């Protein structure tokens, strides 16, 4: 009895894959980008990528390689989904039309195992004759390559290390050999081994095993004439070719943690390397010539080429041109110069690509419109962190940095300011004291403050309150915590009888010797006259999680109770009611004298209040053990959830049960797969304001997607689950994937088919097909008072219909 | 000579055990 | 004082039989089960019981059962939820010409009540199902970023413990910057974090070995941890109710924090105990389980001293559950209800002198 609808309003934009080949022509040079369900394809030229086609996926690519088996023009893709769908592709074109054609797929799930911990892993021998793939400890999967291998038949194999951290395959080997670095009681250790096809074993590989560096973590396969592998750990780089060995310690790297390689060079002279603040190094091997015209690798070295963004995967494409994507910030496109600049950076950067994730919070206002809504949002982390303004034509997006990490944010209209929570990190100073790494948006401001306080080399966390101009998105104020203070919520709100507006804020005082906080403060603060003050200050015994404005009353949070405060005449917060919980109330709703409390299992509570009593009284209540990360009330019965494996659920309450335990116990009667990790709800609409949708709620999330979902009426959700049926069977999914499969819900656990949930994306596509396959779709349909054969055109005005919402 | 079967303690009087059973049981 | 002779029973008088096979059922999946009625604790799985039977109806059914699977199930009193018990351990003596059956079983798993149905004989059976364990994944595999995911195996675990565990912190739950939350939120629902923190809180009443008294599984260490707290029936019914681990870990935590009072249970009021004195004389923990000489089931509890509480009786070494002991019996000094014993050794250097034992029933947990 939900009838949902669900559809994006904002593509996925952050990226977690890049690759580069000749995948569309032989002559060309392709550049392919994975963001979670979207593919990307370009062509670089010299002025740069210029987008060619783009498609999206019933799964989120965990995999993707591009190999050229013999025979044939030019290479294939091989995609693997969080859900162990494989499947090889080819991109076909054929005159103006482009399409990408399914060479081979299939299903590569076990029945029975446990995930690995440090996840997939997917490679491809590099003579093209098998395919490995890493997927539950103790095993090893292997898919033969063959032209006739269609349904993609795999076989395991067993592995005696079950804590294999890397593995990969190397160059230059007689029979397909794999080295893999390995941890266990003893230490970590790097061994090879060789694969038996026709035997399906393993056998003992060229050279023995090597106890290696107690960090070591990343592998990397030099090609042809060096081969052998390279180990990259925290404290070294090491070279193993069997009877060679090669290590170097440099002093430049220990700073961070490289995280991510590339080859730059075809014959493996060079190779870049980026570490989690930024630093892009570029590592170089020396050749030596020996004297019997073979060639050995002679000595390495490290250089600190410069600074970027947070990479999450590096790419060369060629004149020094190097695409840098990143999860957290922005990808970019640099330059390598011979020369560097006056500062000593070789990188230039060239261009930019939008990334709103991850979203970590955002607002609806309505700044100059006043009829049509606008987007705020919380965006980046790090030295990456920024408000991101978004707003209706495409979406037109403005971005603000400020160069720390924000985590709240609030509207205050009466003084036309933004309120937002941030952190930065400082080093410990050896003489006391603490220091900044870079100028931030906290230290910049024109007035600062820092609270009054009461009662080593080491990262310390500095919490602020910022104040920001709505129009020049200047920082006006700046307000800082005392130590060892972390601020959680934020609000900003009337009170009780008093015409002035406040911002509320939650703080917990947590040391690094207690589990619990066990301590904390509301404040409440007031903008005016160009100046912050303190204007109230209370102490409550634990952590305020989250807080709410209640009918003129402040509802709060603290550790195991739901606390309601009044505001008083003297300007003071004056306890009204308790109500004491078994789970921590992290998340907290309202609306109108309901309350709906969340924990992080998946325990939602429902409670109401009593003006008569004073007191609060418990409704409803559903356990079921499973990570939820978000809530929100879509109306007085239905209550939507974000859970584990990126699904979505709607649960209901019977109001009309007939007996008490009928009615105390809340009904689950939406399960959908969303595929994204929703972090944010929020109430509100982007299109200016007797409809067939009813309300409208925006959803962010971690990928950088924006989605939207509505209410339906039982027969519009009749008719557009038969056309949803009708479609599944006309529409030529890419690796022929199917809808029911991919929309199933799903965990570790258990799996049910999709129930209460609309897909938008699939109606939204009834556009896009030809008018036959319209014609054909609607053959043998009824639509509406008298129902009637049903026609083309009326399902095309329904769709733009709807269509018209987002 | 008397003795209460549940808790062990001895005891010399019926009474005494009578009323001592009603403490442990229903 | 060697802590390892309470768990064996010696009392019982030795020469057991022993079995090495067990048999599992499935999950979900129904199976009719005889109850044995004298039993009437609350078992938990992977806690020992000892058993007498006398009847002869009993005696005989524990014989049949015996080739049989050897299992029986036991109801957690009206009947809703109960425990399924593996017979191991079997002797029998026949002397003073009743059948003294000694047994002991072991719990395996948690069933819920579809039908009960009793027989002309005079025994029950039931039909119930197995109600699944479930555990839950790392709550990082859902936000995650994959290039970090090498990252996520650490060195050998080894002040040094303090900065470990501050390190590791630090490294496994970085990615929780992607959210909305702090690390220290998600540190709270954190299997290794919560087991070794009910690790510190045990070695106050114990001086035991980290790696070998305790299991390294996350249901194994939550069920021997809830079968030694001294909670009511209805807390360890609400424990028992507890499907995941995690939860059943935080309860325990938040248990052994919050309650500090032992008070007399018909009383109410009348504070028996604290927290501070409870100490540890069995491997099996502050908490174990014995049989009276007419078969009665007592979970028994040590404390260095008491109070409020009046002695009747002189020692005894008669059949006593602790090796080189007697026992007066302890009533409550207010409504005269049995509480427990009081030991004293007979034979000095000994670690402690005296002390008391205390049965969990007459124990009511209070917070302060
Ligand atoms: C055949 C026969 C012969 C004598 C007795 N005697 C008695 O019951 N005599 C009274 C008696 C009854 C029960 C119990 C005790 C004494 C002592 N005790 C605890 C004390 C603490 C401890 O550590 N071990 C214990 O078991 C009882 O449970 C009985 C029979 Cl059935
Ligand atoms: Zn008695
Ligand atoms: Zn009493």
């Amino acid at each position: 009895m939900s009838y949902n609808y669900v559809v994006t309003a904002q593509k996925p934009t952050a990226v977690n894959g890049c690759v580069t080949g000749h995948f569309t022509s032989a002559e060309d040079l392709n550049l392919l980008i994975a963001k979670n369900t979207r593919l990307e394809i370009y062509v670089v030229t010299a002025e740069g990528l210029r987008p060619v086609k783009e498609v999206g996926m019933y799964g989120k690519i965990a995999v993707m390689e591009l190999f050229r088996p013999k025979g044939e023009s030019k290479d294939l893709l091989f995609i693997l989904t969080a859900k162990y769908n494989a499947c090889i592709l080819e991109y076909k074109q054929s005159g103006e039309s482009i399409d990408i054609i399914t060479r081979a797929h299939g299903n590569v799930q076990d029945r029975i195992g446990r995930p690995s911990e440090t996840g997939i892993i997917g490679i491809i021998d590099p003579e093209c004759r098998m395919i490995g793939l890493r997927l539950y400890d103790g095993l090893f999967k292997v898919i033969p390559l063959d032209r006739d291998n269609k349904e993609l038949k795999a076989f395991n194999i067993r592995l005696e290390e079950l804590h294999v951290i890397d593995v990969k395959f190397l160059y230059g080997c007689q029979a397909p050999t794999i080295c893999f670095v390995y941890q266990d009681p003893q230490g970590r250790h790097v061994k090879t081994y060789e694969v038996s096809l026709r035997e399906k074993e393993f056998n003992k590989g060229p050279w023995k095993q090597e106890n290696v560096e107690a960090e070591a973590s990343m592998v990397i396969a030099v090609p042809e004439p060096f081969g052998g592998a390279i180990i990259i750990g925290q404290e070294s780089i090491t070279y193993h070719n069997g009877d060679k060995y090669l290590a170097i310690a440099p002093p430049i790297i220990k700073q961070s943690t490289i995280v991510c390689h590339n080859r730059v060079d075809p014959n493996g002279s060079r190779y870049l390397l980026g570490d989690m603040e930024g630093r892009l190094f570029m590592l170089l091997l020396e050749k030596e010539e020996q004297m019997d015209g073979t060639v050995t690798l002679k000595d390495l070295r490290v250089e600190l080429l410069g600074e970027t963004s947070i990479a999450e995967c590096l790419t060369y494409l060629d004149n020094g041109v190097v695409f840098v994507g990143s999860r957290l910030g922005d990808s970019q496109l640099v330059k390598l110069n011979v020369d560097s600049n006056e500062q000593g950076s070789y990188v230039v950067a060239m261009e930019t690509f939008t990334n709103l994730g991850p979203i970590v919070d955002m607002c609806v206002v309505d700044l100059e419109r006043q009829g049509q809504g606008q987007l705020v949002t919380c965006s980046g982390a790090f030295k990456e962190g920024s408000l991101r303004i978004i707003r209706n034509g495409k979406l037109h997006i403005r971005t603000v940095p400020l160069y720390e990490s924000p985590r709240k944010i609030c509207y205050q209209e009466v003084s036309q300011c933004f309120g937002v929570l941030s952190s930065r990190i400082e080093v410990q100073d050896t003489s006391g004291g603490t220091t900044a790494l870079r100028p931030s948006a906290s230290t910049q401001a024109l007035s600062s403050s820092v609270s009054s306080s009461k009662l080593f080399g080491e990262e310390v966390e500095v919490h602020n309150l910022l104040i920001i101009d709505q129009h020049t998105f200047e920082v006006l104020h700046a307000h800082q915590f005392l130590q060892n203070e972390y601020a959680l919520s934020l609000v900003s709100c009337k009170l009780g009888k008093d015409p002035n507006t406040y911002f509320i804020v939650g703080t917990a005082m947590v040391y690094p010797e207690e589990a619990e906080p066990k301590q904390g403060r509301i404040v409440v603060f007031q903008y005016s006259d160009g100046k912050l003050q303190t204007v109230a200050e209370k102490e409550v015994k634990g952590a305020v999680y989250s807080m709410v404005e209640f009918n003129g009353k402040l509802l709060a949070s603290i550790n195991s109770t739901v606390r309601l405060y009044e505001w008083t005449t003297e300007k003071e917060l004056r306890t009204e009611c308790n109500h004491y919980n078994n789970i921590m109330a992290l998340y907290l709703k309202t609306k109108g004298d309901f309350i709906l409390v969340g924990d992080l299992m998946r325990s939602v509570l429902l409670l109401a209040y009593k003006p008569m009593e004073g007191n609060f009284e418990e409704i409803a209540r559903d356990f079921n053990p499973n990570w939820m990360s978000a809530v929100e009330i879509l109306d007085d019965d239905n209550f939507l959830g974000a859970e584990n494996a990126f699904n979505l659920f709607v649960c209901q309450k019977d109001s009309a049960a007939t007996t008490d335990e009928e009615r105390q116990h809340l009904q689950e009667v939406g399960l959908f797969h969303l595929g994204e990790f929703v972090n944010v709800f929020c109430h509100g609409s982007l299109v200016m304001q007797s409809t067939p949708t009813q309300g409208s709620v925006l959803f962010g999330t971690v990928n950088g997607m924006i989605g939207l979902v509505t209410s339906l009426s039982e027969s519009w959700y009749n008719l557009l689950l038969d056309m949803q049926n009708r479609l599944n069977k006309v529409i030529k999914s890419v690796g022929k994937i199917e809808h029911s499969f991919w929309r199933s819900f799903h965990t570790e656990r258990k799996t049910e088919p999709a129930t209460g949930f609309i897909d938008g994306d699939l109606i939204e596509s009834f556009l896009d097909i030809s008018r036959p396959k319209m014609q054909e779709v609607v053959a043998n349909l009824q639509y509406d008072g008298m129902k009637r054969e049903a026609t083309a055109d009326d399902l095309i005005k329904v769709v733009e219909e709807l269509t018209r919402i987002h | 000579p008397f003795q209460c079967n549940q808790c062990g303690a001895s005891f010399t009087q019926k009474g005494n055990l009578l009323r001592h059973i009603k403490l442990h049981s229903g | 004082f060697d802590t390892s002779l309470p768990t064996s029973h010696t009392y019982l008088g030795a020469d057991m039989e022993e079995f090495h096979g067990r048999t599992l059922h499935d999950d979900d999946s129904c199976q009719v089960i005889p109850v044995l009625p004298q039993v009437m604790m609350i078992l938990i799985p992977g806690q020992t019981l000892p058993l007498q039977l006398f009847h002869p109806q009993e005696v005989s059914m524990v014989r049949n059962l015996i080739q049989k699977d050897r299992t029986f199930a036991v109801l957690a009193y009206e009947a809703q939820f109960g425990t399924t018990a593996e017979i191991y351990a079997y002797r029998e003596e026949q002397d003073f010409g009743i059948e003294i059956v000694k047994v002991k079983a072991i719990g395996r798993q948690r069933f819920k009540v579809l039908e009960l149905r009793t027989q002309s004989d005079g025994i029950q059976q039931a039909k119930v199902q197995i109600l699944p364990e479930c555990v839950l994944p790392s709550t990082m595999s859902a936000v995650q970023l994959e290039s970090l995911n090498k990252c996520q195996i650490f060195p050998s675990k080894p002040q040094c413990s303090y900065k470990w565990w501050q390190k590791y912190q630090k490294r496994k739950f970085h990615c929780a910057n992607l959210t909305s939350w702090p690390r220290w939120l998600y540190s709270l629902y954190d299997a290794e974090t919560l087991m070794d923190r009910i690790k510190k809180q045990l070695r106050e009443w114990d001086e035991n070995l980290k790696d070998d008294s305790l299991p390294s599984n996350p249901i194994d260490f939550s069920y021997r941890v809830a079968a030694c707290l001294p909670i009511d029936d209805v807390l360890r019914i609400q424990l028992l109710k507890i499907g995941s681990a995690i939860q059943r870990l935080r309860c325990e935590l938040d248990i052994m924090n919050k309650c500090t009072s032992l008070c007399c249970k018909q009383c109410q009021e009348t504070e028996i105990t604290t927290k501070n004195e409870i100490f540890s004389l069995s491997l099996c923990g502050p908490m174990a389980a014995y049989v009276n000489p007419h078969g009665y089931v007592h979970e028994t509890l040590t404390v260095y001293k008491a109070c409020n509480l009046n002695l009747i009786g002189r020692p005894s070494t008669e059949h006593s559950w602790f090796p080189g002991y007697a026992w007066t019996v302890a009533q409550c000094k207010i409504c005269a209800s049995h509480i427990g014993w009081k030991f004293t050794a007979t034979k000095k250097d000994m670690s402690p002198q005296k002390f008391w034992g205390l049965t969990r029933s007459a124990l009511l947990p209070t917070i302060p």
